[PDB]
């Protein structure tokens, strides 16, 4: 209403309202100043790639693809140098050709959410192969995309922690 | 005639309102410069953290430590312990997550000056003790925070002067 | 009521930032809005313009007291920093035990980009760049002698910083005075000339006396630093007192009895300069401020306020008429007391001659203890001082001549000395033009004439001390007075006021401190050009004061304001005639002579003074007596000064003086960038513009404030300001390179 | 604070903190990687 | 001794006779503009060139023109 | 070589600079000694001096007589390093940020005061457009073939 959960000594933020994982958490208020969607997909894109690379950060130290069985690095942190810049920029670039062609060229905060994606749902590619959220109710739905958000959020909380952790102490994470 | 409390030869400040730990004491009327909510803010972030600050040096003296200590941290006193807190990083912890609370403090000072509704030092959490009494009682908890807070400033600046200038045991 | 009250209006303007949100508030024009870069330009240069922005002299005058309280708040942040960067980034501790070897630095760079090169060797295991401010001596003189105090010192500035900044906010927007309290000269007077700088002196006085002279006894004695007691320790135990001067035994009675005679032990009129540091003796200065504090005490004391006794300005100017001057010095009062640019116009031409008053009396009679021996410190204080004051001077006349343009009124003017002197401007300006061509003519003749017989190999027929000689005969008898002086017309004195007149010489740590300095027929000659380059100053802006108004070319030049461009191409050209550009010609004339004087000094200094001396009678001068045979032509300067003395900063590269060369370098640059808006014009530049801009509008772009060239006015003001930056910063960095070395 | 944020949007301010930030980043990749004259 | 013409794009707003330092300009009757007045250069053998009338003048380009020429005692401004 | 020019790590006189440096440095921190905080940064400097002269040796840079690196540009990628790749980096900026300008100016143009805009920034809108700009080429590209970016003699020109 008039303060916000997570700060009640603090004016709710609108614009922040009725979203996935509105807690009313935003001091600074970012939502008013730029677009909320562009926002949510970006936190929606950011969780999804920490959650992998977490997951990457600790699986390369323990197990090596047959390609790169040779070269293990158990700092992992050390793994990008070992690959080699031109895997490095293979993988960039191809995903580049991904993000320009999911979002079928609108692939700039003023083009994104507008013309025939103006209607489009923050953080929908309409990928499940599985077909898990099928016949589902709009609550489970919604449930569903809680989960990904926080453990989204947690992801990217981590995987900087992991990152940083093996810098400081200046050896693998295990 | 309208005479503060504390000083009777003098007469009561304005600008002031009448909320708990109001007896008229502004000689200098510092209230006439500077908004009300503002000081009272100012007021109890001083004496909460000097009330906090004397638990802590009076502890470390007594002898109540992290049992894990840090290097060093060991045959250091209250006097000599914040140059050790520098170097090892503890200082450094504290500063910045400090500070961080500080600007959304900075946020909330704002809307609290704009009409937000938020009581100076107001930040929610009450544990519960608030919950459920009346204005009574809650004013009443308030002025006992307030009669704290001063006393905390007297004796945090009474401790560290006196443990400096007689380097000793916690009754200085 | 009484004559003399205080009238202040409460809560006067209300406290916000929506003003700092409309750029060009202050001006009605500007606050339209931007609709070319004009108005940019004009924002900046009409902001403290408040008599424009303003037509109520209170409203005025409250916006001059609130400004002055922020300058005062910034100086004292400089003063701070300036103790703090001595505490915590100086050598000053290793200093004060070695003052002759150690070399003073309180700045140092990080180590970014090989600038770290630029952190010298100084001394006392310490590497930074070597200051020439002069900070260390007068800390010494102080009797500083820990880097705690210079802490202390540094937190006191930062407070009154604020204390001022909070004044000049309350005094404008909370207690702002009425015009009526500011309207109080005799009280003012009586105020400043009796408190702020009677009282400032006796305390001084006080600080020297029980603070100064006994720790700096002591340092002078040999006592390490550490073992001298502190400050405090003097003022409470007088028997400690007592030992380093044998009279505080006696204590105050003989004050208050009038046997004042007793106190000569602290209180003396030695004169000359201490032998062990090479500075006055500072029971000398001690006496010194207590004089002045009496006199400048009784002096605050004439003046009417409120009590009957004392004199009224008013009354003492109108009475003084003569014969030959009509109404006399009627009307200025009411012209001083209504017009904050004719008060500025005195106020800032005596300020800026005081500044040159104290360069020269600052070298000869060197004031605070190892600065003598410090060329570089020397040099560095000489020439800062000297250019302070020339552009105070000149600032003085363009304040003199917006008073004419702006608030002089022909009703209160009739028949009063500024009505007489505006009515035969004719007679004052052609006789000037005529001192000022006999003077150059006669003057650089000597030395063309000098030049010429040289090189036809005819050097007999030279004005020099070897051929044709012209002495200075009048400052020589002079010179000769003074040195006679102690003993005879100044019987209870026991020395020179200055060696330079005559004396022995004084030297501390094998380098000469001072010694008389003779002077010839180089000297003469010299002299006289420094009397064409004032004069001729002179004539530029006196003309421009007296032909403010009317002229006989432009009749009606007041309509058209201080700062008009022109009148037209008409009448063979009009370019150039108001008064701001007189102020503008000025400037370039005031550089021409200041920069003479400080060569004079350099190379005077470097050839007839400094040096070393053997333990036997040996002087050595850094040049070698040059000056007198090289000084006399022109070649001389440009070989003998110029291109010899400039080996230093040419061949600072790979060395903690590499930053001076990169100077003097980027100073030549910005020089001659000046010259392309001194000598071209808006027209070409605009049309230029106008090309370019058809380049973006062909790409669908362009700026609504629509880009436009710079005004001709402004187009000759940065003109100056780049030539003004670059000679000086040239000059900068030739001294202070070559200084570094000699020292 | 919505009045200050205009004084802070003005020219003259954004310019300095826009420098600041760019001169800050040179400096502070020249700390950390210095004296290259080409890309290695 | 210089020469001042006005030109049809006149539109009578009078600025450039209340400019003139030597009454050079007057304002006569006229039919083409909507002010019923033009500017006329009777007496410009007292014009010194100041170019004050030109930039009074509020026409897209200057509807007053002062060329220039051959130079007189007075047109030079001589009060000697 | 090309030019008759030495690699670096095969120049004596490259060599010999480095000597004379570091002993410069050294000589220098005599005067000083120990952990003297003064000799511990001579120290460190010279560590630094070492580290440019061996990358440079390691690299493909051509040193002349006087043992001084010379840079190629004649479009050889064999030198790449000393000058292409170098101005790929600063044309990719640029671009960036003359696009991103002329993206804002052309964008508050269309504003109720399209100059008050300029003096004080739109932050917001311009935070937007900044980011934008890193796919200039492409849009810029796109633009010119669209008939957007260059304008068709409906500009003021001039009398003659
Ligand atoms: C070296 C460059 C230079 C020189 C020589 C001059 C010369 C002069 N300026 Mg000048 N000026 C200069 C640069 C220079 N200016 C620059 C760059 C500026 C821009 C700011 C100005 C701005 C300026 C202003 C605003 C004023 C002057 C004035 C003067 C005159 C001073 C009167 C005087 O001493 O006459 C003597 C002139 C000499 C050149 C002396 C040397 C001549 C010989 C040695 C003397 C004997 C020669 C004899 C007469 C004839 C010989 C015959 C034979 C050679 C044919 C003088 C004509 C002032 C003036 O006119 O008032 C009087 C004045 O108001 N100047
Ligand atoms: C943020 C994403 C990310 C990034 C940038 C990297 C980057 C890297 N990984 Mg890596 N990794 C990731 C996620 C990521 N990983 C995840 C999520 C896993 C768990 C399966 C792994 C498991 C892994 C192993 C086992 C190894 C690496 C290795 C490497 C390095 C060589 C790259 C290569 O060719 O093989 C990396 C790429 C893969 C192994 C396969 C593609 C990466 C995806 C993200 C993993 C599975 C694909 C899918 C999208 C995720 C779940 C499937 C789901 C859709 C059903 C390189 C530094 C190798 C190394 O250490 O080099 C010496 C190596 O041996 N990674
Ligand atoms: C915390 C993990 C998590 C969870 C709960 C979800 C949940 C969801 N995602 Mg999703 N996603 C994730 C991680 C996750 N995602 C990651 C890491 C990526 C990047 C590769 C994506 C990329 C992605 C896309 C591109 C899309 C979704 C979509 C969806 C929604 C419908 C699809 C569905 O039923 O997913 C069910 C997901 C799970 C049950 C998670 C299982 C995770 C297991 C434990 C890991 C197994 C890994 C192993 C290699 C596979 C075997 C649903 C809300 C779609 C959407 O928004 O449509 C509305 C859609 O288009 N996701
Ligand atoms: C003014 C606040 C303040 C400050 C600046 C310090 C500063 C310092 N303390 Mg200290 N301390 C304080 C208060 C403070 N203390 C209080 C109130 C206590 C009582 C428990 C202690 C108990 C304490 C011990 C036992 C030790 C220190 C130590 C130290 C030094 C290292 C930091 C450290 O180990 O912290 C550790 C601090 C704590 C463990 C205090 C815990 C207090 C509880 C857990 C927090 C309560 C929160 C409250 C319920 C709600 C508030 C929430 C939110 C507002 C934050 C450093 C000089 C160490 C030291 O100097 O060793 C030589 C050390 O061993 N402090
Ligand atoms: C006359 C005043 C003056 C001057 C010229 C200097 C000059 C210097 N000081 Mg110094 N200092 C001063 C006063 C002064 N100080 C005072 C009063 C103190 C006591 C607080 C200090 C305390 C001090 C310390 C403790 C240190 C210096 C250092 C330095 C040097 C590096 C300066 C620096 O930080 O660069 C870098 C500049 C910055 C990091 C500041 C960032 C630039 C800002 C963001 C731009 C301004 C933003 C702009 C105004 C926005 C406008 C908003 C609007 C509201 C106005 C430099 C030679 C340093 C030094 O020498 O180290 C060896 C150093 O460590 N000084
Ligand atoms: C934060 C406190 C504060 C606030 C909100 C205001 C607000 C206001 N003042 Mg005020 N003022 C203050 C403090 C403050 N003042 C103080 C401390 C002083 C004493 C110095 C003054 C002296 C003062 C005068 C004399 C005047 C105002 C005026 C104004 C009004 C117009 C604002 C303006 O001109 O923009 C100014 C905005 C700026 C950013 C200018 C800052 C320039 C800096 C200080 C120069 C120095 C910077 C640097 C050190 C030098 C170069 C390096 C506005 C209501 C004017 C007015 O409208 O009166 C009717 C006016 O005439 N004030
Ligand atoms: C004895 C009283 C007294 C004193 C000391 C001063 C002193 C001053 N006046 Mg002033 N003034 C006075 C009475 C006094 N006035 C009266 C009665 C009037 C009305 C007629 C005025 C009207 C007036 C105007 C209109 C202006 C001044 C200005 C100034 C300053 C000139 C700049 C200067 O020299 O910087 C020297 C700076 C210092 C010495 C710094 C310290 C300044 C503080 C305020 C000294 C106060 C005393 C101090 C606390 C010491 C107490 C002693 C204690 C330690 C024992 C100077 C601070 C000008 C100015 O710039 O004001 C801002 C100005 O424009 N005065
Ligand atoms: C006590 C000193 C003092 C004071 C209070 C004033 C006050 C005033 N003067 Mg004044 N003046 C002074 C000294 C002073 N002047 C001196 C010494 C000179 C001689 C040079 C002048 C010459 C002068 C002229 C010629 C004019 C004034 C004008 C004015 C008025 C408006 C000022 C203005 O436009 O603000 C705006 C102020 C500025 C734009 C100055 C900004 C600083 C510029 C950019 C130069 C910076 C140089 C810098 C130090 C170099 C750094 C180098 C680095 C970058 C490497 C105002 C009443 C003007 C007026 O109209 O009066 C009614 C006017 O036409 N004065
Ligand atoms: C007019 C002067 C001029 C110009 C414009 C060029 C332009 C070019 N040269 Mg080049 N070149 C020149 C003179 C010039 N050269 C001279 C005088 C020499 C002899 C020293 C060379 C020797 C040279 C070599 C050896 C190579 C180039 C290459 C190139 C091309 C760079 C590769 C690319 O894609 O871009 C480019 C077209 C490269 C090329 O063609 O890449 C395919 C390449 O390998 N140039
Ligand atoms: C100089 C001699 C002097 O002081 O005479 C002073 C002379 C006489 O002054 P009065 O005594 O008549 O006037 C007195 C009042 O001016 C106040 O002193 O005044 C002049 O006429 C100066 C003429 C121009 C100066 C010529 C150069």
């Amino acid at each position: 209403a008039e303060m916000s959960k997570a700060m009640p000594f603090l004016i709710n933020p609108a614009n922040t309202d009725g979203l996935i994982g509105s807690n009313g958490f935003d001091p600074l208020g970012f939502s008013d100043t730029f677009d909320i969607k562009w926002l949510q997909e970006s936190e929606i894109k950011h969780g999804r790639v920490a959650m992998l690379a977490s997951a990457g950060f600790i699986a390369s130290q323990f197990v090596n693809f047959p390609m790169y069985s040779s070269m293990h690095v158990d700092d992992s942190n050390m793994a990008p140098t070992v690959v080699g810049i031109s895997a490095m920029l293979q993988i960039v670039c191809a995903a580049g050709v991904e993000e320009w062609r999911t979002y079928k060229g609108q692939v700039t905060m003023e083009d994104m959410f507008t013309g025939d994606m103006a209607d489009r749902t923050p953080g929908d590619f309409g990928f499940d192969p599985m077909g898990q959220l099928k016949g589902k109710s709009e609550a489970a739905v919604n449930e569903m995309k809680l989960k990904e958000i926080k453990n989204g959020r947690l992801a990217m909380l981590a995987i900087g922690g992991m990152i940083h952790h093996n810098f400081v102490t200046g050896e693998a994470l295990f | 005639a309208e005479k503060s409390a504390s000083l009777p030869f003098l007469e009561a400040p304005p600008n002031l309102d009448g909320g708990v730990g109001d007896l008229g004491f502004d000689p200098f009327r510092f209230s006439d410069f500077v908004p009300i909510d503002f000081l009272r803010e100012a007021e109890l972030k001083h004496g909460r953290i000097c009330m906090m600050a004397w638990l802590g040096f009076v502890a470390v003296d007594m002898g109540f430590r992290v049992y894990p200590a840090a290097e060093g941290f060991e045959s250091l006193t209250s006097i000599t312990a914040h140059d050790a807190a520098v170097e090892q990083g503890g200082m450094s912890q504290m500063l910045l997550w400090f500070s961080l609370l500080e600007v959304f403090d900075t946020i909330a000072v704002q809307q609290m000056l704009e009409g937000s509704g938020r009581a100076p030092g107001d930040f929610g959490l009450d544990g519960g003790f608030l919950k459920g009494k009346s204005q009574a009682e809650i004013d009443t908890m308030k002025l006992k925070e307030i009669v704290h807070c001063r006393l905390a400033m007297f004796a945090f600046s009474g401790v560290v002067t006196q443990a400096v200038l007689t380097q000793g045991p916690f009754p200085y | 009521s009484k004559n003399v009250q205080v009238f202040v209006e409460k809560d006067a303007v209300e406290t916000s930032f929506a003003k700092w949100a409309q750029p060009g508030h202050f001006s009605r024009t500007l606050a339209k809005g931007p609709k070319t870069t004009t108005w940019i330009w004009n924002l900046h240069a009409d902001a403290h313009d408040f008599d424009s922005q303003t037509s109520s002299l209170e409203e005025v005058s409250r916006k001059i007291f609130s400004a002055h309280f922020g300058q005062l708040a910034i100086i004292f942040l400089w003063i701070s920093g300036m103790h703090f960067h001595g505490a915590y980034f100086s050598n000053y501790s290793a200093w004060l035990t070695d003052p002759i070897s150690i070399k003073q630095s309180s700045q140092v760079v990080w180590p970014i980009v090989g600038q770290e090169i630029l952190n010298a060797d100084v001394g006392g295991n310490f590497q930074g760049i070597q200051t020439t401010s002069g900070w260390f001596q007068m800390w010494r003189a102080e009797g500083i002698t820990s880097e705690v105090e210079l802490y202390w010192t540094a937190i006191g500035g930062l407070a009154m910083s604020a204390i001022m900044l909070f004044a000049g906010w309350f005094h404008y927007h909370k207690a702002a005075p009425k015009l009526e309290w500011f309207q109080n000269a005799e009280s003012m007077m009586n105020h400043h000339l009796a408190g702020l700088l009677g009282l400032g002196c006796l305390s001084w006085s006080g600080h020297q006396i029980h603070i100064a002279l006994p720790i700096n006894k002591l340092l002078d004695a040999g006592v390490s630093p550490q073992e001298i007691p502190l400050p405090h320790e003097f003022l409470i135990n007088r028997d400690l007192m007592a030992q380093l001067y044998p009279s505080f035994s006696k204590g105050l009675a003989p004050f208050f009895g009038g046997n004042w005679g007793e106190y000569s032990d602290f209180l003396t009129f030695k004169g000359g300069l201490n032998p062990v540091t090479g500075g006055l003796w500072l029971s000398d200065i001690a006496h010194h401020h207590l004089a002045l504090s009496v006199l400048f005490i009784i002096a605050g004391h004439m003046y009417r306020t409120n009590w009957g006794i004392g004199h009224n300005m008013k009354e003492i100017l109108e009475a003084h008429k003569g014969p030959f001057t009509g109404e006399g010095h009627k009307g200025l009062y009411e012209i001083l007391t209504t017009s904050w640019h004719a008060q500025l116009a005195i106020n800032l031409a005596m300020m800026g001659s005081l500044s040159i008053i104290v360069a020269h009396h600052m070298y000869a009679m060197p004031p605070y203890p190892y600065l003598a021996t410090d060329y570089a410190t020397q040099l560095s204080l000489f020439t800062h001082h000297m250019w302070i004051g020339g552009f105070c001077v000149v600032g003085g006349a363009a304040h003199g001549a917006i008073f004419m343009v702006r608030d002089y009124t022909p009703a209160n003017n009739y028949n009063n000395l500024l009505d007489r002197v505006l009515r035969h401007r004719d007679a004052i300006i052609s006789h000037l033009n005529w001192v000022c061509i006999f003077l150059g003519c006669h003057a650089f003749g000597f030395y063309i004439h000098n030049d010429t017989m040289r090189a036809l190999g005819r050097p007999q027929d030279m004005f020099s001390d070897k051929a044709i000689q012209l002495q200075p005969i009048f400052a020589q008898w002079i010179q000769n007075i003074h040195l006679l002086a102690p003993g005879t017309t100044a019987p209870n004195a026991l020395a020179t006021t200055s060696y330079a007149f005559g004396g022995d010489v004084i030297e501390v740590g094998g380098k000469i401190a001072m010694m008389p300095i003779k002077l010839g027929t180089a000297d003469f000659m010299v002299h006289h050009i420094h009397a064409f380059t004032i004069h001729v100053t002179v004539l530029i802006l006196l003309k421009g004061v007296l032909y403010a108004r009317s002229s006989k070319l432009i009749p009606d030049k007041a309509n058209l304001g201080f700062r008009f461009p022109c009148d037209g191409p008409g009448r063979g050209g009009t370019c150039q005639s108001s008064s701001w550009d007189h102020v503008f010609l000025g400037l370039f004339w005031m550089y021409n002579s200041i920069s003479v004087v400080i060569f004079h000094f350099s190379w005077k200094m470097q050839s007839d003074v400094w040096g070393t001396i053997t333990p036997d009678g040996a002087i050595s001068h850094i040049t070698g007596g040059n000056f007198a045979q090289s000084s006399i032509t022109i070649n001389g300067w440009l070989r003998d000064f110029l291109w010899s003395q400039a080996s230093q900063v040419i061949q600072s590269y790979g060395s903690a003086s590499s930053a001076y060369g990169l100077i003097f370098l980027g100073a030549h640059f910005i020089w001659a960038f000046s010259l392309m808006f001194l000598f071209s014009g808006r027209g070409y530049w605009q049309e230029l513009i106008e090309s370019i801009v058809w380049a973006h509008n062909k790409l669908n772009f362009a700026p609504t404030i629509q880009p436009r060239a710079l005004s001709i006015t402004q187009g000759r003001a940065v003109g100056l300001a780049h030539y003004l930056l670059g000679g000086i910063g040239t000059t900068w960095a030739f001294f202070l390179a070559r200084a570094i070395s000699i020292t | 604070m919505n009045d200050f944020q205009k004084y802070l949007s003005t020219a003259p301010v954004l310019l300095t903190l826009w420098m600041t930030f760019t001169a800050g980043f040179i400096i502070e990749v020249n700390r950390f990687f210095p004296d290259m004259l080409g890309l290695y | 001794s210089h020469t001042v013409k006005i030109y049809d794009t006149c539109i009578g707003c009078t600025q450039c006779v209340r400019a003139c330092p030597t009454d050079v300009l007057e304002m006569v009757p006229w039919d083409g503009c909507k002010s019923g007045q033009i500017a006329s250069s009777p007496r410009v053998e007292d014009c010194v060139g100041c170019k004050r009338c030109e930039t009074a003048c509020p026409t897209d380009f200057l509807s007053v023109r002062v060329y220039l020429g051959a130079e007189t005692t007075r047109s030079l401004g001589l009060a000697y | 070589e090309i030019g008759g020019l030495t690699k670096c790590s095969e120049s004596a006189a490259f060599t010999k600079r480095l000597n004379a440096s570091v002993k410069k440095l050294e000589q220098r921190a005599s005067q000083y000694e120990a952990d003297s905080p003064p000799a511990l940064a001579l120290k460190q400097q010279v560590e630094r001096t070492q580290a440019r002269f061996d990358k440079y040796s390691r690299s493909e840079l051509l040193c002349g007589a006087d043992g001084l690196p010379h840079l190629v540009a004649d479009g050889r990628w064999s030198h790449a390093a000393e000058f292409i790749l170098p101005g790929f980096g600063f044309i990719y900026i640029s671009g960036w940020i003359g696009w991103v300008g002329r993206k804002y100016l052309r964008a508050v143009s269309t504003s109720a005061n399209p100059s008050e805009s300029e003096i004080i920034i739109n932050v917001p809108l311009a935070l937007k457009i900044m980011t934008t700009g890193y796919i200039w080429p492409i849009s810029a590209w796109q633009e010119l073939i669209s008939n957007d970016l260059v304008a068709v003699s409906e500009e003021i020109t001039v009398s003659p």
